[PDB]
This record gives C-alpha cells, structure tokens and sequence, in this order.
C-alpha cells in the first residue's frame, strides 16, 4: 500500500515532497526518506531556500482549508516558525498566498492578496526579518518570480489548473520578462495554459497541454525556440521545481526527475511511507441531516451516509444495518422505517424494522432520488427522481409506478392524504419550450380510478399542498396575492409579501371550513368529486406574507412564516433562512407565535410531534399541544464509525457519477466518464487523507475540460483556521517602529468601510504604532502576530503623530478588512475619474454578479449615472447571475424630463444613464462577468476596454453533497449566445481596444486601463 | 440558481 | 372581478385566433394595479411568437418607465440544461414581435 | 430661524431640490441638525440627502454625513453630546417572489456621531476607565467619526436616544396598493433597544403615527 | 479559562482575574481586556481604587506587593519581601493592604 | 461596595449579578483573547518554583538548605533542553528525588 | 539548542529513543536520525521486537497523561 | 410622486 506523493522540490541529492499532508525529505544517495515536519495542518507546497538549508512551507487550516499562512523550517536545528499572519483566503482552485521565488540576495519573495481588495491581486512581496516587515515589489499580480542574468521573470496565473484541462481562456498562465531595468515584455503567451515555470541554464521550462496533454517544454529567455521534452500519456505532470541542475516534479502520485542535459526522465524510488489507522471516529452532528420524528417518541436521522433510530436523548441508538450511502430515512410503520440507499448504479428503496431486524432491500432502480415519503398506512411510498418523475412504490412487492413526469423540474413537493387515497403535489410547468419562467400547479392523483386532476390553474406558483386529518379538504399556499413593495434606495418595486393560503373541499357543495358557515345552514356530506375542483378553491383570511408550510388542525392552522430579509449571507455564507411557526385560530381569527428562531421544521405523521432546528444549529422537539415542553435532540453520545478506504471509494464513485450525470452535454458525458473512470479510481487506494482524495477527484473533474468544476466544503483537518488581526491599515518598518503607511477608508458614513481608528476622530496615516495591549511592537516584535492574537477583540493601541501628539485608544481588532479595502479602492478610482474628467465622467465598479455586485452597482449608480459619460468598471468581476439585471438598467435611454415649478429636472426614465458609457474589463472577470462583457458589446451600450476575459460560461446548480459535506459542482448549464454559439466558453470576451497592464505600469504606479477609458470618453464627449 |  | 373576467376573455381570445402564437397583456393603469396586472400575465405571455400589450383605458400613474424598461429587453441567448427546457436570456425578455393597442380612454 | 422675540427670520440654508422639513434642535439650543436634499448635477435621476448641522455660535454649517445616499431623522441626546440619525445605506437585496428581480427592502440602520472628537460610540459600552472623553465640541469632519449602532437592518422612520436605551420606529414591509389608491396610512411599531442587554422589544404596536414631547 | 483563578469584581463593573501567571482587567464580556504589565508569576490581584489594583508578584526570591493603575499606566512595583503570601486584601480607602504569609504572620 | 456579586457554579462557569437584582446575572467570558506565553520562559519559572517549594516545605529545614543548594544548578541546566511539559517533568521529578524521601509527587 | 533524549532501545546499528514525546530512530552506521512516529500523544517507552522489524510503543493521553495504551 |  503506497502513498500519494506530490509537489516536490529538489536540491542536490536531497528532495522534499508532500505525503499525507506532511512534508518529507528524500536522499537519492542513501535512498532513505523521513518526515521533517508534521502536525501543522495541510501542506501543499515546500520550497528550498538558496543555501538549501531552510525551507519555506505553505500550510492550510480550517475545516475546508479556507485559510492559509507561511512557515519556515531550519533543517539545521529543526526549528519551525510561522512567518505570515495574513490568514490568506484560499480555495481548491485558487490556493493563494504562497512562495513566489527567491531574489538574487537569497531572500524569499511571496505572493499574497492579504492586503489587496481583490483575491486575484496576488501581488509580490519580499519577506524581511522572518515576517517582521514586508516590502512590495510593485510588479503587479504574480504567481512566480524567477531571476536570470539580472532580469526579473514574472509568471502570471502560472499555478496548476487540474480542474480545467485544455483551458484557453484569458486567465491562462503567461510569462513576462524584464529588458530594460524597468521595462517588461511578454514572452510566453501560448493558446493554452502555462504552469510551474523554472529556469535551468538559460531556458525556461514550464508545462502546458497545447498538444492535447500535459507535457514539459522550454524556450530561451525570449520565448523563442519552443521544444517539447516529455511525452506522457498516463497523468499530467505538475509542480515543476529545480535547483539549477535538474528539474523535479510529480505525476500520478510519484516523484520524477528530468535532467535538462541528458533529457532523461527517471522515477525516484520511495515505496511505502505512512499508513494511518483506517478505522476513524467522527461526530454525528458534524455530518447529520434528514432528522425525522417516529412513533414511540423516537427519532431517525442520517449522518456521513449512515442511518440511526434513537431517542431524543441519544442514549439508545440503533444503526440501520445497510452498507454505505443512505440518502433518506422515513417512518413507515410502528417499528418499521423506509429508506433510500444509493450506489454507483443508482438509488433504491429499502425497508427496515428496528424491532425485529428484517431489512429486505429492494433492487428496482429508481434513478436519482431527491424526495421520498410513505403513506400513513405503510402500504406504499412516493418518490421523486431527477428524471422529473413522481411515482408510487409498492412497499410490499417493490414495483414502482410512475404517476406523472414533469419536463421542467423535479416533483419534490408532495403530500399524501391520511386515508392513503389522494396524492397532492406541485407540478412544474411551462407554456412554451422557451418561457422565461416556470409555473407550478398542484396536481391531485387518486389511487382509485388512477386519474390525475388539476387542483390549481397554471398561472403562478402554488405549493405546500396538505390534507386535513379527515381528508375532506386540501390546503396549499401560493404566490398569487400580488401587491408591490417599494424599494427604499432604487426606484423599483418587488413582490415581497404575496403569499397566502387557500383551501379546496374535495366534496362539491361543501364551503370553506374556515368560513365558519353554520352547519344548520349548509348541506355537506356529498361525495368525492375532484372535477374542476380548482373552481371551488377559496382563500383563508390571513394577511399576505412569505409562507413555506401550512398545517391544518382541528380548530386552528399552523403556518410557517419567513420575515423579509436580505440575501447576502445566504448567497455567500450559505446561511440558513429564519422562520417562525405561527398559529391561526379559525374561531377567533387571531394569530399568535408558537416558536421562533426556526431554520427548519418537520412534523410527525400523527401531527402531534414537532421537530425543528433553530438558528443556533441545535435540533429540538416538542408536542404540538404543549409547545412549551421542548427537549434538545442529542446525537453526539455515540461515536460515528467508518473506514477511510471504504468511504474514499464511495466518495470517488459519487463524484465521478455526478460529474457524468450533470454535465450539460449528455453525449460528451458518456465518453469522458467512461474514459477517465478506472484511470483515476486506481489512485483512490493510495489516498490516506481527504486532501489526497481531493487531488484525485479534482484531476478527474478536469477531464471534462470545462469551467465551473469546483470542489467546496468537506472536512480536511481538525486544525482551527488561521487568524489575522486587522485594523484596515498598512504598516512599514522604519527604524525600530512600525508606521501607518496607509489608512484605508471608503464612505465614512457607511458601515464597515474604514479603519476603526477613524471613530476616534484621527487619521492614523503617518502615526507611529508604539504598543498594542501593553506589548511593545516594532523592530523586535512582529506587529502582525500581535494583532493576530487580538483578532476579534478590542485592544489598547498607543500611537504617535507629528510633534508630541500621542493617542491611546481602544481599537476594535477586526478579523478581516477586505471589504474596507475594496470600498477604499472603489472610492479612490471614483475620485480619480472625477478629477481627471474635470467632473464630467461617472464611475461604478461591479465586484461580481451576485448580491454584492447588485449592492455595489446601485451604491454608486445613483450618484454617477447622470454625468456626461459613465465608466462601468467590471474588472475582477467574479461572476454570479444578475448581469442581465444590471444590463437592463444601463439599457435605459433618456428620452424626456419633468419640469417642476420648484426644483430640478427629473430624467425619464429615472434609471437612465445620461450619456456615453464605457466598460473596463480584465482577465480576472469571468462567468456571468463573461456574459455581461459580451452583452455590453452585443447591445452596443459602448466600447469595451481591457484584456480578454476568463471564459467560463457553463453555469452550475449543485443539489447533492458528499457524505463528508463536500459540495462538488458540475458544468450543467451551457450558455448559448445568439450569433456566436458556445464560443465564449473556454475563450472569454475580446475588448474593442486591448490595454495591457504590464509589470512596468505597476512600477510607475499608473493604471493604463482606467486612464485610457477616461481619456477615450473625453474624446467622445467633445460632440 | 445558475451561477457562472 | 369583471375586469379580470374581461382580461382573461381577451387573453383566451387572442390565443385561439392566433392559433396559439400570440400572447396578451393588459395594463389598467400605471399605478400599483398596473404593475400587478402587467406582471400577472407578463410571466405567461411574454414567450409567444408575438405579444399584444393592450393598454386601452389606461388611467395613468407613473410606473410606465418601469414597464417599458421590461419590454425594452431583447432576447440574445439561452441556457442549455442537461435536463429541462431552454432558459431565455434575459429572463424578462419578450420573445418576439410586440404590438400595442390604445384608445382615447388611456391618458 | 425666527427670533421668537423680535420676529426676524434668518435663512440658514436653501436647498435647490426639495424642502428641508426634517430637522431637530439640540436640547441646549446650540445646534440644528437637518436633512439637506441635494444633487450632483442639474439632471440627476435621484436626489440625495445629507444631514447638516448648524451651530448658533460662529454661525457655520457642517456636514454630518456624506452625500451618497439618504440620511434622515436626525436627533440629539439629552446632554447634547452625540447626534443620532438613520440612513438607507445598509444595502442588501431582497428577492422578489414572482418576477426575477431584487429590491432594497430592509436597508435602514441607525448611526451616531459624537460631537466631541475622541469620544467613542456611546452604544459600544467602552469602559470609562479605558477612554478619555471630556474633550470639546469640534464639528469638523465629524462625518468621519460616524459609527453605526448594532441593530438589525429594517425600515426605520425615527430614532429617539434615551438614558440607557433607544426607541426606534419600525415599519414592517407591506404592499402599497391600499396606500396608493385608498390613501391608507402606513403601519408601524415602537421598538426599544437596551444598550446594555443589546436586546430589542416591542413598546407599542398598530401605530400609524407618533409624536414625542420636548 | 483552563488556567484561570482569583476572579475578582472591580469598579465600573469591571473584572480582574489571574491565569497561567498573568493578570487581566476586563469587562464581564471579555471583549475589552488589559493585561497587567508585569513579568511572570502574579499570585494575586485585588481592587485598590477606582482605576487602581494591587497585586502580589512572586519570584524565586519570594513574594512582593505591587500596584497597577489600568487607566494611567503607572505600575510601581515594590521590593520589600513578604515571604510566601497566601492571602491579600486592600482597605476600601486604598491606604494600606493586609497580607498573610507562610510564616503565620498577618501584616 | 457590597453591591456586586461574583460567583462560580457547579458548571464551572463564572457569573455576576447585582445583589439588589440577583435575577440579573451575566456570564463572565474570558476565552475571547488568547493567552500568550513562551515555553522557555515558563519552563524556567516553573522549575525554580518547584525547586523552591521542595526546599521551603521539606520537613527538615536543615537537610533542605543542603539538598536544595546542591541540586539546583545541576538540574537547572536541563530546562533549556526541554521542549514539552513531559521534558520538564523528567527534570523536575529527578530533582525531587534528590530529597531521598517519600511523597514527592507530581500531579 | 539540543533536545532531551531518553528511554532508548537498541538493535544492531539502529537505536530508537524518545525526543519531544515522539519516537525517533538513529543509525550509528550512517549517523543519521529520523522521527518514525508522531502525533499519537506522549510516548515514554519503545521496544524492539525480536526480528527488530516491529516496535511496541506505550503512549499516554489525557490532559495529565492519566491514561495509556499500547 | 408625479402621477400623470
Ligand atoms: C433538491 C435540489 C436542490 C437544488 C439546489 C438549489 C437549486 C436552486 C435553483 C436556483
Ligand atoms: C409635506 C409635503 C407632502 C408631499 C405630498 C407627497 C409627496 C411625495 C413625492 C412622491
């Protein structure tokens, strides 16, 4: 059982590399190996210093390796030391904050965005005093920095891209070179991506897959004389590193060597190194899901692929006796529960009796199940698959019977009448193969006569169907109560609270039960007749709002309400939505609150037990009759047990299946999948850590050669994330004191947009930082570390400005100051554009096409839209989906005015741009950013300036995760531009005028892109 | 939601 | 109830006569109600070969600019899913030819 | 300002976009904070509003807030040491349940500005032993010392600073049909925020209007 | 918390506590924290005035009385040895302090 | 002032409440700010204290003056080689053994 | 700055011992040293099997090393 | 609001 070796570095006979997240050293001479450093977290890069004595190491921390920092290793005394306290943000695809290279003097040059507004600004910094001071090289963003003959060699976006093989977009790795002690020239700019550059002698060796596969090449210090050296076919080579003589690298999990002279490739022998305990223990709460209440006051829940029947206490726990991957567990009888078991083949229905033991599992495939339920009389079950089908499975025989198939989306919202006769469900529909919206009408299926009826019309969104105990009326919710709510910032209106409940008596002639129509004055007791029942529909007198569930009770109705709220947290942090359980008494027609701070709710089949999760993450349970009596559902009593190798295989196969099942093009899928399966499956057994699996999985996702194949979430370590103390400032070592080099601030009156020092009425810029919380910082005291240790608290900071000016304030040491830096940048560019255009041009910047984008666009759109000209800077745009909305705005043309008796003119439309518009774009703007760029030109709103963009317009919508929480994504929605097709994918967008931003432009402190834009508009504004 |  | 009856009648009429190739939308005024009625059908009628934006008897208001901004959208792309139907881009884009009806009772 | 003795009105400032109806006077009669409607162009589509403060001594106007959004409901505390006000700056989009669109529903939040540089946000509960207030009035660049008060974003119409609490008038999101055709009044609710406990509570509901004594 | 001890309430609703040989003046919240500027081994911390606290510092030589003002900063530490201190207190008017050593003396 | 009460409950946590309104107690948090120290500075400190208590508490003062003074430096020179609490333990225990008596434990 | 070595075991030229709670191996021949096992907790005893191939290790866990297992 |  060998390991998965990777990311090596060489120096003489010694060779360091990564195995099991730890760093190892190998001596070709003796042939021995040893672990030189461990227990720091997950390590992915180790670099030899010039003398070959010390080593710079990049280590990641945080459950999902969301944070990272740099460490030093002295092989002389075995000293270990953290160098940076930036807590750089990183993801699988962009593992920023690493070693850039080493300057002639033998100093370490790092690449980080810790002090930049955009993650992609991984600017270069020289490390001094072991992390005490940081001197910027002002060469712009870079991934590698080499030196040759006194010439700086810069590698842009030159990191590996395993997730996207054959990438040919604008963010492809490129190499520049100095030519005139300050002048730079781009020398390697192939059609494909260039990664991991090295220089042996006077040739730069790098990797690219222009020939259809990853190989090693080189060219003189002029990008000329291209040569193809390797000819691999098994696995792409990665992580090139050298010592000046031979090149080192990894492939398919082994470490190889390439001698530039001999041109010979040889594999280093290392054999087995480490085989940790395969049987691991996990915490059920950390991977729990699908919590459901059963009879006898029992509970059922799924975790890390396993299922359990336990009491609220968590003291008496039973595991369902079934192999890996239980997707769903559902009450199916007094002591019997039905489950959904998933395998590489698909999803299958199962049944288990936690009393006897009988667990007969079915074999009839159901496809990809996403919703499952069982009637109250354990006769059959209802299932929804990704084929958009809703079906009934005989819980006795196993024969699934398709009832109806939607062609728009899955039928996951359904309910069964208590008498097991009707099945009400939401049926997504469209009235055209190209409609912009998808409607949803409730459908009711009768087990007797086997026929479907229309409970609702197909003009809006009707959901949450639910029958009453006696099964006499069907209740449901709908967003039909249209009524606009005003926007407090932008002239706009939205449907905020248009949700309302309705009812439909299954017996014609019977009135709305909530109308309280005296029995003596009605003549019910007719007979079931579901024909044209949508005509008998009636609403229930309850104020409009945002309802997600309706539960009909004897003399009251429970309703789940969700108060209006922003979507920022939900969009970026996946933060759960907050609801509250309300009660409506039919008699008194008065509403009350039953339970708040709810983020999820489940209800028993008997309607007597309520299970819910609150905003604190915990799960509770209480009787509906006495909601005051809730207990906490504990599950962490019994350790969760599993096998790394059994889980890793399971996880690989699922990742491999989703990638295949969700690829936008089914055809390409059948081929790619079948051709990459085995090849990458053989690496799984070499994996020992979640990080090992990641390497295999990502490389296999890259085999689809498409954008948006990401890997997020998942548990990679028990190490806590790195902390970084920030006060929105830039420090500089000057003598024996740190000076406030810069004090970031954007809109002083907005929230969170300036150094917390400003609150004390003083601009820190220029001042000298004496000490923090008593401890003196400076020449012999790392301020970065001290601040790190005070992150998230308030500390006393002694400052000193001009003269005898001395301050001593309690400053809030923030955990992050990115946004403050972003806003600072935007405001700076905004101020710049005004002054340079003599106050005739506006500025607006869009960071992404998500909630934040929408925020920033409107934040300035309301003050900049009425200038002679407008610059819509969308550089570094991270994509999203709201581009269409922003375009629609800019699309407006001013065609009139309102003349008031008093006041100024009112432009019509209000959201109309006054004059000429111009867009700025770089290679760091992609996805929706790609769409926006192409559109801006396509619609002729103005000229596009900048550099070709990213090129990944195949959207995604993950709907399933791995047993460890990992959320993989698959390019499922290919964007087709009219008169261009899918051309944008794997290419990007070409600006009308190309304005590069060379390293020398950064050295001169000039933005050639924004300058051109301004100067260009002034030209158009001469008319 | 078709993020890009 | 009579207004909605009328709109739905005209809507059913436009479908049958255009052999299901034309949509219908009516805007009673340019106030909150207009905004309500426009979107009430705009979401089911905007993707036909043709669209009729009947604005007769329109009582005025101020949200006309907002409704125009919508109709101003031109369809320039689609989203191709692995399962399901095409998604027009923009979403609030009218699929084809539009035609407006107006009388002396719209001001 | 009209001299209640002589009768001589004295114009302090004149906006060229809209009326200056939202103003408050400090309890010591020295400052006058008010909403000043503005535009950065004789044809802008929107009108911004920045709070202005006028000092009776020295007779000079200062910018309490920046001119990038809508800042209103200025109000001084009893001791006249800090100025409180509201603003629609807490941008965060809310989804539309029918039409693919987003709107700024609850982007209102309260802020404060100590009239004495060096003094912290009173709601931050910064130990007196750890601060050195008692400086002196200085309204220059006070918009830089501005700070928010930790209260969830919503739709606020008034803020009243009290001894150890703050009253806030909230207006739950609702449709505008009734208000547009029937002129139906808007529904609010008086909320209370305890600076110490940082907890909120309801003081009075079903309010459609509120006035407060001097 | 793993090494805390000697928790004591001060004025202005402040708190004082010792841990791993270090001392701190903080608010109940633990958001505003100040460390007493003194080398290792602070045995005891006791309220000695509005913004002044008296402490017992121990060294290889023995235990010594000290005083710190978390407002100004003045931290004049005494040198008169007190032996091995096990109890320390200060009067309500910050004039003197009472100390108990392992010599069985009260002073 | 007899107005503030500070207490610890059987749950290990520390609380604080006004004597007049004992119903209003808050929890005293201290784990907000990380505690910072140096292994080599603490290890020396700890050795000297262990060495002092061993001397100051030995039943026979005479034997104490001699054993202490004769084992101090010898074992102090090992402290700087210690990197873990376990390393310190080895040094300290061996020095405690120098009293050649029973009950010299380390818990 | 040297470490505190202790509790060794020998076998031929190879010599295992404890340093920093972890287990190390030293080869008199080559004169090199390496950490063969770590992150298990505090180790105080390591014993060479007869064949000199496997090694039995006693490791302690718990804040005060109040528990142990092999 | 400029109704028309
Ligand atoms: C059960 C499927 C969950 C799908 C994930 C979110 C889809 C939202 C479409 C915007
Ligand atoms: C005090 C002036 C009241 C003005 C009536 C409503 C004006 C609203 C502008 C939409």
């Amino acid at each position: 059982m060998p390991n998965l070796l990777l990311n090596p570095d060489i120096h003489g006979d010694r060779i360091i590399f990564v195995c099991c997240d730890d760093l190892w050293e190998h001596d070709l001479k003796s042939g021995s190996t040893r672990k030189i450093v461990s227990n720091l977290g997950v390590i992915n890069n180790a670099r030899f210093f010039p003398d070959g004595r010390k080593i710079a190491i990049r280590v990641m921390r945080g459950s999902s390796l969301n944070t990272a920092d740099l460490y030093f290793y002295n092989g002389e005394n075995g000293e270990i030391k953290r160098i940076t306290y930036f807590s750089g943000k990183s993801t699988g695809r962009r593992m920023f904050t690493d070693v850039a290279g080493f300057d002639p003097d033998g100093n370490l040059i790092i690449s980080t965005d810790a002090m930049q507004p955009f993650s992609s600004m991984t600017c270069l910094y020289r490390v001094e005093n072991d992390g005490i001071n940081f001197v910027p090289l002002n060469l712009g963003p870079a991934t590698h920095i080499l030196f040759a003959d006194g010439r700086r060699v810069i590698g842009r976006n030159t990191f590996e891209l395993p997730h996207w093989k054959g990438y040919r977009g604008g963010t492809r790795g490129k190499i520049w070179i100095e030519v005139n002690s300050g002048a730079f020239k781009k020398i390697v700019d192939m059609s494909t991506h260039v990664s991991s550059p090295v220089i042996v002698g006077h040739r730069i060796y790098f990797i690219t897959d222009i020939d259809g596969f990853g190989q090693i090449y080189s060219t003189d210090l002029d990008g000329k004389d291209l040569r193809k050296h390797t000819s691999f076919t098994d696995y792409y080579p990665r992580h090139l590193n050298t010592d000046g003589r031979r090149i080192l690298f990894s492939k398919g999990g082994s470490i190889y060597i390439f001698n530039p002279d001999t041109e010979k490739i040889e594999k280093i022998e290392i054999g087995d190194l480490e085989s940790p305990e395969d049987r691991i223990i996990s915490i059920p709460s950390k991977f729990a899901e699908d919590f459901s209440p059963l009879d006898g006051d029992l509970i059922a829940f799924v975790s890390r692929g396993q299922a359990f029947i336990q009491d609220v206490s968590g003291t008496y726990v039973l595991k369902v006796p079934e192999p890996l991957r239980i997707r769903y567990v559902r009450r199916g009888g007094d002591t019997k529960v039905a489950f959904i078991h998933g395998t590489r083949e698909g999803d299958f229905l199962g049944i288990y009796d936690y009393r006897t033991g009988k667990a007969e599992k079915f074999e009839e495939n159901l496809g990809n199940v996403f919703a499952m339920g069982v009637d109250r009389n354990g006769k059959f079950a209802v299932v929804a698959n990704d084929r958009f089908e809703i079906m009934t499975v005989d819980l006795e025989t196993g024969k699934p019977t398709v009832i109806e198939r939607s062609r728009e989306a899955m039928i996951t919202d359904f309910t069964i009448s208590d008498n097991s006769r009707f099945i009400a469900y939401g049926f997504p529909l469209k009235h055209g193969e190209t409609d912009g919206y998808v409607m949803q009408a409730i459908h009711v299926y009768d087990m007797e006569g086997r026929k479907i009826f229309a409970a609702t019309t197909e003009n809006s969104h009707d959901y949450a169907p639910a029958f009453d105990a006696d099964s006499k009326n069907l209740y449901y919710l709908s967003y039909r109560s249209l009524d606009p709510s005003p926007d407090r910032v932008v002239l706009n209106f939205s449907f905020e609270v248009v949700s309302k409940p309705f009812v439909i008596p299954l017996i014609p002639g019977s009135p709305n039960p909530t109308k309280l129509v005296p029995r003596s004055m009605t003549s019910e007791a007719g007979e079931y007749d579901l024909n044209d029942m949508y005509k008998r529909s009636s609403p229930i007198n309850v104020d409009p709002g945002d309802y997600r569930m309706i539960i009909p009770l004897e003399s009251s109705i429970l309703i789940y309400s969700v108060p209006v709220h922003g979507e920022f947290a939900a969009y970026y942090q996946g933060a759960p939505e907050k609801g509250v359980l309300l009660k409506y008494d039919v008699k008194t027609r008065k509403v009350t609150e039953v339970k708040n701070n709810l983020t999820d709710l489940r209800l028993s089949a008997d309607r007597k037990t309520v299970m819910v999760r609150k905003d604190d993450g915990k799960i509770y349970t209480f009787p509906l009759e006495k909601p005051e009596d809730e207990r906490t559902v504990e599950t962490d009593k019994r350790p969760l047990v599993s096998s790394i190798h059994e889980e890793f295989l399971q996880m690989y196969d699922e990742a491999w299946k989703l990638a295949r099942d969700n690829y936008w093009n089914e055809a390409v899928a059948k081929e790619i999948s079948e051709r990459i399966y085995e090849k990458y499956r053989n690496l799984v057994p070499l994996c020992k850590t979640r990080y090992d699996l990641s390497n295999v999985i990502v490389e296999m996702q890259g085999e689809y050669r498409t954008s948006h194949s990401y890997e997020m979430g998942g548990t990679f370590t028990d190490k806590d994330p790195f902390r970084s103390g920030r006060i929105a400032c830039d420090f500089k070592l000057d003598g024996d004191h740190y000076v406030v080099a810069k004090a970031y601030a954007g809109d002083y009156s907005n929230e969170g947009e300036k150094s917390p020092i400003f609150e004390y009425g003083i601009d820190p810029t220029g001042y000298l930082i004496e000490d923090i919380d008593g401890e003196t910082v400076g020449a012999g005291s790392n301020i970065y570390r001290v601040l790190s240790e005070k992150a998230g608290t308030s500390a006393r900071i002694r400052l000193s400005g001009k003269g005898g000016d001395k301050r001593d304030l309690m400053i809030d040491i923030l955990d992050d100051d990115r946004f403050i830096r972003y806003r600072s940048w935007v405001e700076a560019n905004r101020r710049y554009v005004h002054e340079r255009s003599k106050g005739t041009i506006g500025y607006i910047h869009i960071p992404d096409m998500g909630m934040m984008g929408l925020n920033e666009f409107y934040r300035l759109f309301i003050n900049e839209s009425s200038y002679q000209g407008l610059i819509v800077d969308v550089r570094f745009n991270g994509g999203g989906f709201v581009s269409q909305l922003i375009i629609e705005k800019l699309m407006n043309k001013r065609i009139g005015y309102d003349n008031p008796r008093r006041g100024t003119l009112s432009p019509y439309p209000t959201n109309s741009v006054r004059g000429k518009i111009i867009a700025i774009t770089n290679e760091y703007a992609g996805s929706d950013g790609d769409i926006f760029s192409f559109s801006f030109k396509k619609l002729g709103l103005g000229k596009l300036i900048g550099t070709r963009t990213w090129g990944g317009v195949v959207g995604i919508t993950p709907k399933r995760r791995l047993i460890d929480g990992t959320v993989l994504t698959q390019p499922e929605f290919a964007f087709w531009f009219r008169d261009a097709g899918f051309g944008v994918e794997n290419y990007g967008v070409d600006p009308d005028v190309e304005i590069e931003y060379a390293p020398h432009d950064y050295l001169s402190g000039k933005d050639p892109q924004i300058d051109y834009a301004i100067d260009a508009l002034i030209e158009e504004l001469r008319n | 939601r078709v993020r890009k």
